[PDB]
DNA sequence: ACGCGCATGGATC
DNA sequence: GATCCATGCGCGT
């Protein structure tokens, strides 16, 4: 290894005298995996090598280096290791469910599996219409929004849209009729934005395509939504 | 398909806890399904009964009438479907009607089963947290070093349930006496070794379903369980 | 730009497709068989003598191998000036003491936080 | 593995063994499925077989007519299902309604082998 | 593995072998699917194929007509549904009209196979 | 392996001096697999083949040859690697709807069924 | 007569 | 088991 390469915090066994570097590069670029038996000082270790890490820093300076360490701590004893890191829990840490893609936003929120095709159409049109309406951008980047894309959409508008459809009435036309405090309305792309509050009626004369069949989708849909 | 029995199964206990919680309400928010808070299992099966037997109207909304009067079936009314004098008026079946016939059936067997009596009895009413993890560590009025765990003559199913719930119990004893300890600064003072004796039983090299519920609360003890 | 840190207490119970990937590896002590066939077929026959010393290894000692190190080695870590906060409980010390008032009220309201 | 099919046979054979029973009422509350009490195998398939032609009504509750007359399926009228002569009467399928009867057909299979 | 043809195959059958036993009737109850007694197979065809013809009125009854007279979908008249010159009577369409048909051409098939 | 059979892109590991071609119709025609861990060179080594496999031009003209391969390119590298290549990302890339043979066009577009 | 509403049913995964 | 869908019967204009 080169002298700039070298990465120290081990010696040899049988000579401690003797200390073994290993390649810097080389040893993070490639994942690295520790095991051992409980009280073999794995902790340890790796506590050891990211503090080697921290004052690896080439001189010319005093402050921080850059290192960028995230450790997923199940055990709440890698605080006491490093005194000036951040330590983030689930009571204080947010992470927003508008930065999932569409793959966690099914997971996270639909339970259904193999016959919720209507139920998962309404789900992502909630989604993506609530994306683009609270959008505050260029209206190029706002036509491609899609259901992956990570921008801040109302989870509360998004099961009052679920919540007015599956109340919506259609029309002796096959239609959907709205009435809200503005007036009357009809369901398409450029109306369905009033859909995300709870002041609107629906008006008509026979049951829509979602009528009654989304109360146990608001039903799941609520109960992970309130869940602590 | 059992995300709507589930569904129900969680809203019932979850609320149930709360109602029969007489404390702090800043508390009864945080409240939840895997929350050791006391909830009455015959009103859970007054719910869904209930949420069987309900009619929505016109509007969606499932209604209902008891001693009281008639109410609309909400977060702040759904408490009153603990009791079996309620009636459901509506127009249409509701969005759990009829799909819970076979799930209150099967549910009933297990709390009248007299194989759980130690479990789903009726003295499970008068004991608190506190009464539970005293007699289970000798802490009680009587007071003893070693507590022994008469399982001899017993089936496998109650058996498994004994070993699992107890081994969590303590585990989690453990781990929440360590977090009490560390906000003092100080190492936990109460070491607990738990005896398995004959281990073949309930913690074998095979990998069936019965063998499956009290092998991790043995290898969670075995895993990381001297840390706490 | 995005690696990884395998921390796993044995190597037979984390799936191969990431356990793969890691071409560094840190043996500790394994007293598990299986685990010291997973650690001798990760290296080549010459330098397969050394993970017999795998189930003696004492606290700190470990076996690094991969393209960092130049031969796969029995090294001993540095010692942590600032250790994580894991320290083992003395079993037989805190028996022999009293018995402990231990204040069941705090643990089980703390539990029932969480 | 059916947990329906497994649910009425327990639910049959308990209740099957409290109507046979002739002693302490209090020794009658802990005989359960387990429990070596005598119960006839003929009306456990016939209780089966009923529950295979379950209908309920608009209350979700299944209705059948005896010679006696008609009564609601609970716990107090599950006995009379044991007996043959039982028709069902209601509009909707019931809950167990055509989900026993590859049960029904295996379970008088080995009972009129001689 | 359809299971609409499994079950109608057995009432055919079960039913066949009632008619023809010529035994006490003590074991006529005990006559199952899995009894070796004579049933005509051809009259299994008749069953079947005359299901498929189904019909079902206002109070959801399925009535057909013979040489002898009208009868109804009763365990007693289903003997006589055995024959080929039957005609039903009805106002729709029955329970197990039209899934049948392709039931009796595989059965017709084997029959007639030399 | 025939002179105007060989396609040679390395030499042997042991000595670098000698080349070890392969049969090339025989290299291409029969699939090629090629696996290893991460960072090994399975990149380098497929644009390795490529590139003589554009330069493998027979004697007598001028400009590119006859080969054809498509990458499909998930990292974004072989760009680099052939500069004189077309480059199709999904914003310019049009695959008509109406190209799809019915049963790529059943599930596109339906998330439904039976 | 037709429309809407509700109920039953069964098709799948 | 739930969702989805279709067929049907009953009560209204
Ligand atoms: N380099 C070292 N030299 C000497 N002792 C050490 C060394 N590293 C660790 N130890 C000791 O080993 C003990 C166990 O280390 P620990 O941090 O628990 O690793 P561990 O094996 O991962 N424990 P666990 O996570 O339950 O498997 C520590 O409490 C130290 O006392
Ligand atoms: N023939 C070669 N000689 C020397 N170094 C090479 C050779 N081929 C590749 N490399 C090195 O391999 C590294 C890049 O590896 P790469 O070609 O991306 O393999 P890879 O398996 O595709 N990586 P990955 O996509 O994560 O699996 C660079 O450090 C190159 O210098
Ligand atoms: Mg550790
Ligand atoms: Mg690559």
């Amino acid at each position: 290894i080169d002298i700039n390469d070298r990465f120290t915090f081990s010696s040899l066994s049988l000579n401690t005298k003797v200390s073994v570097p290993v390649n810097g590069n080389r040893f993070f670029n490639k994942h690295i995996a520790i095991v051992g038996s409980t009280g073999s000082g794995k902790s340890h270790t790796v506590a050891k090598i990211l503090q080697k890490a921290v004052d690896e820093k080439q001189e010319g300076y005093k402050g921080l280096n850059n290192s960028h360490i995230i450790i997923f701590d199940i055990h709440s004893e890698y605080e006491n290791a490093f005194p000036n890191s951040n330590v983030l829990n689930v009571d204080t840490l947010t992470l927003p469910y508008w930065l999932l893609n569409g793959d966690e936003l099914e997971e996270l929120f639909l339970d259904t599996e193999a016959n919720d095709h209507n139920q998962r159409n309404v789900f992502r049109q909630a989604i993506t219409l609530n994306k683009k309406i609270h959008f505050q951008g260029d209206p190029a980047t706002k036509e491609i929004i899609s259901f992956h894309s990570p921008y801040y959409f109302d989870i509360n508008e998004v099961i009052n849209y679920i919540n007015n459809r599956n109340n919506e009435r259609k029309n002796k036309d096959n239609e959907h009729i709205w009435s809200d405090e503005e007036g009357n309305f009809k369901f398409d792309n450029e109306n369905a934005h009033r859909l995300f509050k709870e002041n609107v009626t629906p008006d008509g004369s026979s049951a829509g395509a979602l009528n009654g069949k989304l109360l146990n989708f608001v039903d799941r849909l609520q109960s992970k939504i309130f869940d602590k | 398909n059992d995300h709507n029995q589930r569904n129900v199964f969680r809203q019932a206990i979850t609320l149930n806890k709360k109602i029969h919680f007489q404390g702090d309400p800043a508390t009864k928010e945080i409240i939840s399904f895997h929350s050791p808070y006391y909830f009455d299992i015959n009103e859970v099966i007054n719910y869904i009964n209930n949420r069987n037997n309900e009619r929505k109207n016109k509007d969606n909304e499932h209604i209902w009438s008891d001693e009281e009067g008639n109410f609309k079936f909400d977060n702040e009314n759904a408490h009153r479907l603990f009791k079996e004098n309620v009636t459901p008026d509506g127009s249409s079946a509701g969005a759990l009607n009829g799909k819970l016939l076979n799930f209150v059936d099967r549910l009933q067997s297990k709390i009248f089963d007299k194989r759980l009596d130690f479990i789903l009895g009726e003295g499970s009413k008068s004991v608190t947290f506190k009464e539970t993890l005293e007699t289970l560590i000798s802490y009680g009025k009587d007071k003893s070093n070693i507590t022994i765990l008469d399982v001899s003559g017993v089936p496998f199913e109650v058996l498994s349930i004994c070993v699992s719930l107890i081994s969590r119990l303590i585990f989690e004893f453990g781990y929440h006496s360590k977090k009490i300890k560390r906000k003092s600064n100080e190492n936990q003072d109460i070491p607990i070794l738990i005896v398995y004796e004959e281990a073949h039983k309930y913690a074998p090299k095979s990998d069936l379903s019965k063998y499956r519920t009290s092998k991790e609360a043995i290898e969670r003890i075995a895993k990381e369980g001297r840390k706490y | 730009g995005v690696t990884l840190l395998l921390a796993s207490q044995r190597p037979s119970e984390i799936s191969e497709t990431i356990f793969s990937q890691c071409n560094t590896f840190i043996s500790m002590r394994l007293t598990n068989p299986d685990d010291q066939n997973y650690v001798k077929r990760l290296l080549p026959d010459t330098v397969g003598d050394i993970t017999n010393l795998l189930p003696s290894l004492k606290e700190g000692e470990a076996l690094i191998m991969g393209d960092s190190i130049s031969i796969p080695s029995i090294v001993k870590i540095e010692k942590c000036t600032i250790p994580p906060s894991s320290i083992d409980i003395k079993y037989l010390d805190e028996w022999r003491k009293e018995w402990v008032d231990s204040e069941f009220d705090k643990i089980i309201e703390q539990w029932s936080k969480s």
